[PDB]
């Protein structure tokens, strides 16, 4: 009612073998060449894979920058109010980059910042001008 | 099984259940209440067993009588009935065994049977216990047709059918008690040795025979299930079955090896991707802190912009570079993938040359039990009989298979060197031409109520015809003989004067140097007392070696055993005999086989007797005046020996109903 | 026809 386990006789298979005597040379040839293809394809993306591994070598060791340990205060100092409004015209609305250009500025007192001082500071002018890009 | 159950089983009889051919001769019984017939099983089953206790005298209807008890001895006419029937269809009372009634004084009808061939034996033997006047006509200067023993010396060996296929359900069991002959258990271990002259491995050798016998059922998966038994308009033989089985399989390798390796793409295509953006991120890495380290070099205190600048490259660089460890990350994660699938490849090949070289010999071997290449047996049919397979180990003769005929001949009417030539059955009678083999001149008239023929299948065959049938067989029967098919097998007996081989292994093989070759000489078999080894040439190599001569044969046999046992220890050997069963005229083939296009309904066709036409036109149509039997008549058990007999039988029975009448159908 | 040399 089924082939014995590991046999592999589906109808589909069997005409397709039969057609005519050459047909099941035919079938088995073109598995050879048509696993050759993909067999000639690796080697070719297993040699440009190699390529780039090596346009990559030192990865970013040499390109990275220490890690700044800032406890996160409260107040607003005029630099921390100005460097963050050139950071809404450069960011938009991405509060954790604009509280890490800040750095002691966590993301809610972004967020409250842009509250508090929309009117004082003209923003939505910026946001209109940022989108603008 | 044991008991009244046994005696039945024993007898290839279902004791619970009522045979086709006892509700003809019962007819009253079968249509009747369900405890008559039990009654009649019972009452039947009892007999077959008193006869097995001891077959070497006649079983009486006294006797049977006096040993049934109440309630089934009460009606008499029953046991009569039973006894009659079983006695008449030889499931009693057939073989040797003393008679307790001598046989009757005068003789009534007239059979000549043609061949004493074993079948030929065996009717011929029953019929005479029928009180009837038989006959027997044999080409040959010995009985036994294709039971053929060589003897001599203290050499034995034989070059006929020589195994015993079970004893369960075996009439040769009946035999064996009645002419004493040595049987010898087959230890069923063979080690394959190849060509080069070393013993294949254990490991190998337990795999390729699982996957022969996965391959067979494979074929019958295509023949049952999925209905492959035409092709372009033929017939599909088992051989086709195979090849288009392994040829499906080795795709199926291929289809494996392609979707390995195309997961290597698809990953190599991700990770080459991968890189791109890696390359393409560390450029933009680059880039900022140079412009970050230049806008740094502007120095404190500066205003805010310029300050903004310096921290806002910051966060583009840290956030760049978190992201290309992310991506170095996911490189990690792909870089092993890749050897995990270099480190799990599939299969190579589904099989190497070494394979299919002890594969072939798995196929050498079954061409040996159907002598006949694997591209003739029908694919449906070829293994319809493998359903009354005999239980129990298969034996040898250790003393030749040739004194079972030899006993049966005893007594009975034979003409040897009688080569039967032309068969003319008549409404009134037939006339039998047979002529002198020794001297062809000679010629013999045989006339007689009826002609039972034996003749080899093959004998059949043949063209042109070696026995003119007047009136022509029918087409009927005519066309029944060409679809079958009678296959060939050859023996060659080395018969040396040191005992070289393993003792304790009666078979061993060896393995072909290739698929063609694949049944040359390709098995052996240490049977017999005397240092005696024989080897098989069957498939295609069968009819092949016919062309060659013996020294040759021997020669490559030598050869073989040389390899596989040193080439010091194999002496020459003392005599050497080489079969041609298909150049034999009397046999022309070795036994028969379900040739594709044909079915076990063919041999039913040939049991069939013929019935010649009215000789005056009006006359009331007659008698069957020429019956059939021998090993190609016998459905359920073609190509042996106890087949043959039971045929042989058969004809016995329906002969004696047809000329004696049947009492017992009341 | 069939299988020889077993007792299947
Ligand atoms: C090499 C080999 C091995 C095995 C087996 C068979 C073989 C070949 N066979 C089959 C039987 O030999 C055969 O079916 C049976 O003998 C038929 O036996 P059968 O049905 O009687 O056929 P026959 O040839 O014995 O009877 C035909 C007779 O007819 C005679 N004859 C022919 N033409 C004639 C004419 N014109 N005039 C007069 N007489 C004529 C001929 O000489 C012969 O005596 C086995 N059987 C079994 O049980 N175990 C076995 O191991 C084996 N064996 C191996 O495996």
């Amino acid at each position: 009612r089924k082939p014995p386990k590991g046999m592999f006789l589906s109808q589909e298979d069997v005409e397709a073998v039969s057609a005519n005597a050459t047909a099941a040379t035919t079938v088995l040839r073109q598995l050879d060449m048509e696993l050759v293809s993909v067999k000639r394809q690796i080697q070719n993306i297993k040699q440009t894979n190699s390529a780039l591994k090596e346009k990559l070598d030192g990865g970013i060791e040499p390109y990275r920058l220490p890690e700044v340990i800032q406890k996160c205060n409260a107040r607003w100092t005029t630099e921390e109010q100005l460097l963050a409004v050139q950071a809404i015209r450069k960011y938009g609305r991405d509060f954790q980059a604009i509280s890490d250009v800040i750095g002691n500025k966590s993301v809610v007192q972004v967020k409250n910042f842009f509250v508090n001082y929309r009117r004082r500071f003209n923003i939505d002018e910026v946001l209109q001008e940022w989108e603008a890009e | 099984p044991s008991g009244v159950e046994g005696a039945a089983f024993q007898s290839r009889l279902p004791h619970d259940r009522m045979t086709s051919q006892e509700a003809a001769c019962f007819p009253d019984i079968i249509s009747g209440p369900q405890q008559t017939q039990k009654v009649f099983l019972f009452i039947r089953n009892r007999t077959l067993q008193l006869w097995l206790d001891n077959p070497k005298i006649q079983l009486t209807f006294e006797a049977t009588l006096q040993q049934l008890e109440a309630p089934y001895n009460s009606d008499t006419v029953l046991v009569h009935r039973v006894h009659s029937y079983l006695e008449r269809h030889g499931l009693i009372n057939f073989g040797i065994y003393k008679r307790i009634k001598p046989l009757p004084t005068k003789k009534t009808g007239k059979v000549i049977i043609i061949g004493s061939g074993v079948s030929g034996l065996a009717a011929a033997r029953q019929l005479q216990s029928f009180g009837m006047d038989v006959t027997l006509l044999e080409a040959r200067d010995r009985v036994g047709g294709r039971v053929a023993t060589f003897r001599k010396g203290n050499y034995v060996a034989d070059l006929g059918a020589m195994v015993v296929t079970g004893l369960g359900g075996n009439p040769m069991a009946v035999v064996s008690k009645q002419v004493n002959m040595e049987l010898a258990k087959i230890k069923q271990k063979c080690p394959l040795y190849e060509a080069n002259g070393q013993a294949v491995p254990k490991e190998k050798d337990e795999m390729v025979e699982q996957e022969f016998n996965r391959l067979l059922e494979a074929t019958s998966y295509l023949s049952h299930q999925l209905d492959f038994n035409v092709l372009n308009n033929k017939p599909v033989s088992l051989g086709q079955a195979l090849e288009v089985v392994i040829q499906l399989q080795e795709k199926h390798v291929k289809d494996e090896q392609i979707e390995h390796w195309k997961k290597i793409v698809k990953t190599q295509e991700e990770l080459k991707e991968l890189l791109n953006k890696m390359v393409n991120l560390k450029e933009k890495i680059k880039e900022l802190h140079q412009q970050y380290k230049e806008a740094s070099e502007v120095k404190p205190p500066r205003d805010i912009t310029a300050e903004f600048l310096v921290k806002s490259k910051h966060r583009d660089l840290t956030a760049l570079c978190k992201e290309y460890d992310e991506l170095a990350e996911t490189q990690g994660k792909l870089e092993e993938k890749l050897q995990e699938l270099e480190a799990n490849p599939p299969s190579d090949v589904y099989l190497s040359s070494r394979d299919r070289q002890i594969l072939d010999w798995h196929f050498a071997n079954l061409e040996f039990a159907n002598a006949t290449p694997l591209s003739t047996l029908s694919l449906k049919h070829w293994d319809q009989d493998d359903d009354f397979e005999f239980t129990g180990s298969h034996l040898t003769v250790r003393n030749g298979y040739s004194c079972v005929p030899v006993a049966l001949a005893e007594g009975l009417d034979i003409k040897l060197n009688t080569a039967v030539r032309q068969v003319r059955y008549t409404a009134s009678g037939c006339e039998v031409i047979a002529v002198n083999t020794r001297s062809t001149s000679q010629t013999f008239i045989y006339k007689c109520d009826a002609v039972l023929c034996t003749l080899p299948l093959g004998v059949l065959k043949q063209q042109p015809p070696a026995v003119q049938f007047v009136p022509p067989l029918p087409e009927w029967k005519t066309s029944a003989v060409q679809r079958m098919g009678f296959g060939n097998l050859n023996k060659v007996v080395l018969c040396f004067d040191r005992v070289f081989w393993d003792p304790s292994v009666n078979l061993f093989g060896h393995v072909g140097s290739t698929t063609a070759s694949r049944g040359e000489l390709f098995l052996f078999w240490n049977l017999y007392k005397a240092p005696i080894l024989l080897a098989l040439v069957a498939g295609e190599a069968a009819g092949i070696m016919e062309n060659i001569s013996d020294d040759v044969i021997v020669g490559r046999c030598l050869a073989i055993l040389k390899g596989i046992f040193g080439s010091s220890a194999v002496p020459q050997p003392k005599e050497t005999v080489v079969s041609r069963w298909r150049a034999d005229p009397w046999a022309r083939g070795s036994y028969s086989y379900v040739a594709a296009g044909s079915s076990g309904n063919d041999y039913d066709l040939m049991a069939q007797p013929i019935t010649p036409g009215p000789s005056i036109p009006g006359a009331p149509q007659p008698i069957p005046r020429l019956f059939f039997a021998g090993e190609h008549t016998i459905r359920n058990y073609p190509a042996t020996v106890h087949g043959a007999l039971l045929s042989g039988l058969r004809e016995a029975g329906r002969i004696a109903d047809q000329f004696l009448g049947a009492m017992y159908t009341l | 026809a069939r299988t020889k040399q077993t007792a299947r």
